């Protein structure tokens, strides 16, 4: 591409020299007339206007503003940082003097507060904690977990690039295609940062409190179509 | 914290708000006016063995039908039916219209309401300690163990509740859990014996006046005996077994939490899963831990359903896990939804009906109207002169008996703007004149539509 | 030898159990737990 | 639970001649079609031939189903048996010919052998180091027979396990060492009292004898298309359960099906083809059969039984009739068995097999009359007032069930031709193919 | 828009950033978030910037080629002092839609949803 | 090579005198037709020159007759200079996006930006590379590079050092270098250091060291349509969809802002914009839907020029009831221009049966190419052009050295023509699958 | 190749980009039998390790075409009965620890066009999530197409690749309709279009 397109204005949504649009419509669209500022919410929040809910869904408004505007990714890693009290509550606010005690300002989280598993995870003996993990018991006993692959794809690709002759567009290829915030979440905290938490005066937060990339479902192939010899087939493969 | 509202807490009334059971006696014998029901003996007696053949849980995968016009009461039986059952049994309601999902194929949204209509109930013994942290102490050992600092052999807990104070001499282990939930001391905590862990709740109220800002809620100390043992009693469907493995809820990955965060559609669960579900509850159900509760699957306009439905219906019902499936339909002689070539009685494929037990409901009787009536008006709780009642009894045999319970609430209106508490026959007689039935308005449409060019209906 | 400075141990036996703490953790947040914080 | 074909319990055939019996194993009558069906058992069962059609035809009951539930029951678990309401092909998830390469794919077995090493033992110590606000952890386990005893380094995956299952000194554990599971079986001694909140006490064990290891056979079975799910992803296995798989390339199809016959060459693996049963398959629709003409020509076909209601029927996606409702190029492919309306008989015995599976005990006379109203109204009904004559005679508190009770039963019901019948004598006030009703007296 | 001659904290967070072009100096005194935008950019001592201080956007123009010899190779964008002044001040009519505002308020836009660039859902 | 012959190969362009518009009786590939290529050379010269926008064509005429053919003239005429969008209506119907969006996107494709930019590029043959990494790395370094004219140092930034570690640069590798943003290519491996390269197989191939200046001005001209365009500013990374195809329906406030910005570059004289043509095949498979669109998409003068070409006779129409010429909306067709195909001669037939005979490694006897002309006649072009390539196979099983008469018979006895085909159903009706279904399998 | 003897990660103190700290290399000892190296890898081969969950006195291979890491095993030194998990303790590796191997491989057009649609061979982060990702077809563009065939053309003018165009049997091609056929008109003037059988 040129420089013109990819780096010049020729994208609508990056300011600069030649785009005298974006940056406008970037700061208006977004804070100044955007419903999801905590300003503009504070103006509706009563009566039957549109964010009188708000009070009830166990959000500030200072969280329903970053919801608003940061991707599900980013709104996923935030949703690690948090932690299940409305289930804990159907474990202790339970008799009936208890009278299914719920925090007013988290009253609309109904499906939460009374659902079966949080009980399930306590009882003594699993019985309705076995029967939610059928799916991933039968699984694992078949060992499709172990069983070698039978397929993978016969070609493999990286992503396609942009080449543009500007410095700008190798810093945005770092920017996006080998994201740092995206990476650090899925690999999780950096040894020093290890170091820094466990050693410190008090208790300090890391920005994923752990690596949120999954467990791989395969135990052996793992992320990689690598495959590797194997006496089973050593023995075998001569006649 | 919310003001509480003090003076009224009455009840709405609907269609079907005076129907009460089935109104049966011991014998089972129906008694002509009972439970709100008039008439209907018949019916309402074969509905009271349904009732006994879903009691009994004997039997999977038994088809019903309640036959008969529009107004004779079918959707009004299923509701007595699911009245004389009582809510331990499931009851699934839905119209036939409800099938076509836009996510999943229809047989899917079938199969999940069939699994939804059948109940499982599962006897567990809770077991947990809970209270606001009153203490936390450490107990050196005896044998410390070389180049360590410190080898703790027990930690103290102080549990306090609304009922008691108990020191739990808890395992050292424990130190996981009170460092990654930062349990301090006032916090209010649950310990759970099947893993001897804990979980923070929250700050007790006792010290919300600790600071005049801190960023946390508060709760109320626990209202319970400090340890809480004690049986609990769950009530899941097997469509909640089937989501709950389809769909699991609490994963910590990316992957899960980016799930929970977007539109959580349906996905056409396969029949080994379901399967799979089936085999281990009937483990249970032998070991005697769980009962399974067979309940009703009520399909109304089941007329509705298409061929593609019914077929699938055909193998729904062969499985041993299965609920009573109730239809209900009016439609005569009509064409399948799905085969426009093929007619049938009932609007109902014939391979398919003759898996059905089919109860007709009659129409009604001038009297049966006029008792209909009058049960109807002190349900809304209207008070009628006889001569009203007679004249709504009077629409509701030239017209339609939903018509004629209709105008009882205008006519209420009317009398009151008159200040009188007893509707009489000048109300009646001004409701049927602002309120028209059906056949007048087409008479209209006949009469007034008889051009179109202008001022006319656009037909 | 020395323990590793950021490990901390539960050990369990016939006599029960025992957690030992690092003297690089006591001192820490992690040395509150067991009455040795900063 | 009780449903519509518990009592069908096998074919009823002699295992050596294939003859069927008059009744066996709760099927009676329809012989001609038992003994077709006892010879595809054969060809099931030896396996050798792919991709066979077998048609069960017949008019409505005369057990088509039970035939082939029968046929279920006489292959036992190690077979796949496939069951399809034609009705489920139609999808949203994916087209009609994914949806039956599915099906013939779940129908087709792959039987691994495995072998496997667990240790059985006494706990006699656990030790386990954990960071500080960090992942990292280790740790060391003793355990113990009468004969050996050894210390054993542990990972990360095994300190999430023996911490979800409580491992204490003195419990009695296994391990398999491929699957990574870990079972507690009982403990050698009372749980300690000094700590509180400890668990709920165990089954009481001796302490495992001999050595720690041993090695152990295990075989699994799979579909075709369980692995077909497993190798188009690299993660999302929760698709076996969920459906979700999309559209499976068949490239991947291609891959699996030259690597199952290398595991076989090899032993490792042996093939178990077994049936897809499709269930009313005038459901199927013109490009459906189009498809199935050639998907039976693989050597992985499975056999493919078929049942059909139909006479001369419209075939779906399509102007015209043909027999079954079957397209004909379809039919040049498949064997017809067909099943036949029973004699009163056939309907009395059929009767008195209901009346055992639901425990009901009628009289001779309540027998005669459900009968005489099942070759008048059909056996299914007769079967319905078989449950219903059950709960009318209970709730007279009747020994059992009476002809007075099988009347009443029938009074309450109407059976098929009797609703026809209502239905004509109220076309007036039920609603018309047009719309029209009379809601007035 | 200039060449940048100082990026200094004054603040426990507020820059003062220098700004240069052939006709004189700025300094400017920056809002905290601004300057991590600016920081975001991988702006530096001599770079050429560009700034729209109303609306907190900025933009890496270049290094200025007065740096030009700091190597005899470098993987950079050399590009020459602004030859104007270096500060702007220009009347914009700014035309939006109610369908813009709808687009902007349902869904995070543009830079914010970097996730996007996965497809499917 | 890659590109093996098809059955338009021998399609070198239109045929047509530059000067006069005159089409010449034989060229470049094309046959008689010659009303026909005279209004196709009009219409290049209107695609050239870009005054006019959003002109519809129609080619109609039978099959066979030269309707594509014609069309691979005019983008073979155009060449490379030109966008020449070649859509087949079956496509428009996506799963992935709208009708009327597939036509957008179709449209904005055939539309092109042309940029012209300069960069300073730096070519050599790598003489020398040190690098000090004191241990991080990358601390300094020193490249020498030469050409057969020309050598120099250059003391190296740490990134530029980083671009050089990660392509492994060594001594004796010929590299050049986008000095505007340091990627680094490498051109190849000199012969001159051949046996340093012990890490590379007998397969390797070895350059020449560069020529002339080190540091050169390359000038690079792109075209980017308004299509790229618009799909780049859809998502985070919307050029990939490009590739992938996963575009949605883009929202048109994209494209009018676009429009804004490539008329602006205009006249700023930054880019300049180059209408091009789509050329729409079985046109008559649009349904109405599609025409009502097309209608006003013409009007545009964002619009290329439209080419279309039909079999039909008056024909239902798609999506509706009733018939039209061409298949086509009389709402539609009074906006087109029709250049209509004939069939050919029999001495036209000899001609492309002879081209495509060239164009193939045929020897054809000239008995064997009277023969092929009369089937010809009898069975149509198509046949016989494809009896060409089979008698060439049953030549060489033989091992002749020439396709001769024998062969050809073999090909016709062998091969059915429709004709032959239609006879062959018409008399097996029993044992064929009838339109109600019916068949009879026994003998 | 070769047996992991060490490894070391080294950092970046990003002051204000919000993520906390990263890593910029890691300094990784391979061992093999013959010889032995000291590797500096770019971090996003270090996550590929960190995917791969390796350890010190593991065996481990690098593809450097990919970036990819596949774990071998334990090395052989540490061959013990006493792990409760199953490893594949494995020998160290033959010959020096930096290798290239020759591999024939067949693919089709179509394999490529897949591969270069939905991308999962790199370790950046679209791969990453591509793999992550439920598999989808997409309606892959002729541009795409286009591309891949100057790609192949580069292997074959490279000879390393030679063209085996085959057959596309349609069986019960009856059962398409006029939109396939109407686009069998443009798909069969392709000039590396297969023989098509009906
Ligand atoms: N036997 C009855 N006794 C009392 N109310 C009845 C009776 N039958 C019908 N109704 C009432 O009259 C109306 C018509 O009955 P409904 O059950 O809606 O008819 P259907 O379901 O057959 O269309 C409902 O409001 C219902 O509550
Ligand atoms: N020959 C038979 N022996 C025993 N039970 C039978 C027989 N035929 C039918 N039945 C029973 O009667 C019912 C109807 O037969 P079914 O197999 O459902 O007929 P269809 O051929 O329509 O599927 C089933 O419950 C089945 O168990
Ligand atoms: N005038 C011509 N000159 C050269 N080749 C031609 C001519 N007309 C047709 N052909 C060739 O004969 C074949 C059939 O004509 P074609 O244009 O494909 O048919 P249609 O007109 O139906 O699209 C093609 O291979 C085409 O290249």
């Amino acid at each position: 591409l040129p420089r013109l397109i990819w780096c010049d204005g020729g994208r609508l949504d990056k300011p600069g020299p030649g785009n005298l649009v974006a940056g406008f419509r970037s700061k208006y669209l977004n804070h100044m007339m955007n419903i999801w500022t905590p300003e503009n919410i504070r103006s509706s929040l009563e009566g039957i206007e549109n964010f009188t809910w708000l009070r009830f869904v166990d959000t500030s408004l200072q969280e329903a503003y970053r919801a608003s505007h940061t991707d599900v990714f980013a709104r996923a890693v935030d949703l690690a940082s948090k932690q299940n009290r409305l289930g804990h509550m159907q474990i202790v606010y339970d008799e009936p003097e208890d009278k299914k005690w719920t925090p007013v300002h988290a009253l609309f989280q109904i499906c939460e507060r009374e659902n079966p598993k949080a009980v399930a995870e306590i009882t003594t003996e699993g019985v309705l904690r076995d029967l939610m993990n059928i799916a991933r018991v039968k699984y694992r006993e078949l060992g499709l977990c172990r069983l070698e692959k039978a397929a993978r794809p016969r070609a493999s690709a990286p992503p396609i690039e942009v080449v543009c002759d500007s410095r700008s567009a190798v810093i945005e290829r770092e920017n996006i295609m080998f994201h740092p915030a995206m990476r650090k979440a899925l690999f999780g905290p950096t040894p020093s940062e290890i170091k820094e938490a466990s050693f410190g005066p008090r208790p300090v937060t890391l920005y994923p409190p752990r690596a949120l990339l999954p467990a791989p479902d395969h135990d052996k192939q793992r992320f990689t179509n690598i495959t590797v010899p194997s006496m089973a087939r050593f023995v075998t493969d001569s006649g | 914290i919310s003001e509480v509202r003090g003076n009224t807490r009455d009840h709405r009334t609907a269609a079907h708000t005076h129907i009460k059971g089935l109104g049966l006696n011991s014998s089972g014998i129906a008694e002509k006016q009972a439970a709100g029901f008039v008439g209907q003996c018949a019916a309402r007696e074969a509905c009271g063995v349904v009732v006994d053949l879903i009691k009994a849980h004997k039997m999977a995968g038994r088809g019903v039908l309640l036959a008969g016009g529009p107004g004779t009461g079918k959707t009004a039986l299923a509701l007595a039916i699911s009245q004389e059952l009582g809510t331990k049994i499931p009851f699934c309601p839905i119209t036939g219209s409800e099938i076509y999902s836009t996510e999943v194929k229809k047989t899917e949204v079938l199969m999940e309401n069939f699994r939804r209509a059948i109940g499982l109930r599962v006897r567990e013994t809770k077991d947990v300690y809970e209270g606001e942290v009153t203490e936390m102490t450490p107990e050196e050992a005896e044998n410390p163990l070389g180049g360590y600092g410190k080898t703790i052999s027990t930690l103290l807990i102080g549990l306090k509740s609304a009922r008691g104070q108990k020191k739990l001499r808890l395992d050292p282990s424990i130190y996981e859990a009170i460092q990654k939930e930062r349990v301090q001391v006032g916090d209010v905590i649950y310990i759970e014996t099947n893993t001897g862990a804990c979980k923070r709740v929250g700050r007790s109220d006792a010290y919300a006046t600790e600071f005049d800002l801190e960023a946390e809620e508060y709760v109320p100390i626990p209202k319970g005996e400090v340890h809480k043992k004690k049986e609990i009693v769950q009530d899941v469907t097997l469509h909640d077994l089937d989501v709950a493995n389809a769909r699991p809820q609490g994963g910590q990955d990316i992957i899960s939490m980016m799930g929970q965060l977007m539109k959580p559609k349906m996905t056409e669960i396969t029949d080994k899963l379901r399967m799979e579900i089936n085999k281990v509850v009937q483990k249970y159900i032998n070991q005697g831990v769980a009962e399974l509760i067979p309940g009703v699957l009520f399909i109304d306009e089941a007329h509705m359903l298409d061929i593609e439905c019914f077929t699938y219906l055909n193998k729904a019902l062969e499985s041993p896990i299965a609920p009573i499936v109730v239809l209900a339909s009016n439609r005569g002689i009509a064409t399948i939804r799905g085969a426009d070539d093929l007619k049938a009685a009932h609007g109902i494929p014939p391979d398919f009906l003759q898996r059905l037990l089919i109860i007709p409901t009659h129409p009604y009787e001038p009297d049966e109207i006029r008792r209909i009536v009058r049960i109807r008006a002190q349900t809304e709780g209207v008070q009628l002169t006889d001569a009203a009642v007679d004249r709504v009894a009077e629409h509701g045999v030239r017209i339609s008996l939903r018509y004629c319970l209709q105008l009882l609430a205008p006519a209420s209106i009317l009398a009151r703007v008159n200040g009188r508490t007893q509707v009489d026959v000048q109300d009646i007689a001004e409701a049927e004149e602002l309120f028209l039935d059906a056949r007048r308005s087409a008479n209209i449409l006949t009469s007034t539509g008889e051009s179109g060019g202008l001022h006319g209906f656009i037909s | 030898k020395r323990p590793d400075p950021m490990m901390i141990r539960w050990v369990n036996n016939k006599m029960g159990s025992v957690v030992a703490v690092p003297e690089e953790l006591l001192g820490t947040h992690a040395g509150v737990v067991f009455g040795a914080g900063p | 639970l009780i449903a519509a074909h518990s009592h069908i319990r096998g074919l009823g055939v002699d295992a050596d001649t294939l003859e069927p019996r008059p009744s066996s194993q709760g099927l009676v009558g329809q012989e001609k079609a038992r003994k077709a069906a006892a010879v595809v058992l054969e060809m099931i069962k030896q396996g050798k031939i792919a991709g066979r059609a077998v048609l069960i035809a017949g008019p409505p009951s005369t057990g088509k189903t039970a035939i082939a539930m029968g046929m279920a029951q006489s292959l036992g678990q190690d077979v796949p048996f496939t069951t399809l309401a034609a009705s489920e092909i139609f999808s949203l998830e994916m087209s009609k010919t994914e949806a039956l390469t599915q099906a013939f794919r779940k129908s087709i077995g792959v039987r691994i052998k495995e072998e496997s090493e667990i240790m059985e033992g006494e706990v006699v110590e656990i030790q386990i180091d954990r960071s500080v606000t960090g992942g990292a952890k280790q740790g060391k386990l003793t355990i113990k027979t009468t004969d050996m005893e050894a210390i054993y380094d542990m990972g990360s995956k095994m300190i999430d396990a023996m911490t979800k299952e409580r491992v204490m000194a003195g419990d009695i554990i296994s391990i398999d060492k491929s699957s990574g599971k870990i079972t507690k079986l009982g403990r050698s001694y009372a749980r300690s009292r000094d700590y509180d909140a400890m668990g709920v006490d165990t089954k009481f064990l001796q302490c495992p004898e001999g050595e720690l290891q041993k090695r152990k056979e295990v075989v699994h079975t799979v579909s075709l298309h369980e692995i077909d799910v497993i190798n188009s992803r690299t993660q999302g296995f929760l698709a076996l359960f969920s459906g979700d798989t999309g559209e499976i390339r068949s490239e991947i199809r291609d891959q699996i099906n030259t690597k199952v016959a290398e595991w076989k060459e090899e032993g490792k693996a042996e093939i178990v083809p077994g049936v897809l049963f499709i269930d009313e398959v005038h459901m199927l629709d013109i490009e459906c059969f189009s498809y199935i003409n050639r998907a039976l020509e693989s050597d992985l076909a499975p056999i493919v039984i078929m049942a059909s209601n139909r006479g001369v029927s419209r075939i779906r996606g399509t102007d015209y009739k043909s027999p079954h409702g079957l397209p004909l190029d379809f039919l040049d492919r498949v064997v017809i068995i067909n099943t036949h309306p029973y004699t009163p008989d056939e309907l009395r015995q059929i009767l008195s097999i209901r009346a055992q599976e639901e425990e009901v005990d009628l009289t001779p006379d309540a027998l005669a009359l459900l009968t005489k109203i099942g070759q008048e109204a059909g056996l299914r009904y007769a079967s319905n007032l078989i449950t219903t004559s059950q709960l009318i005679a209970a709730k007279r508190r009747a020994k059992q069930v009476g002809v007075e009770d099988v009347q009443r039963s029938f009074k309450l019901f109407y059976d098929p031709a009797r609703s026809v019948r209502f239905v004509q004598e109220s076309e007036k006030r039920l609603i018309g193919n047009d719309g029209v009703v009379d809601f007035s007296y």
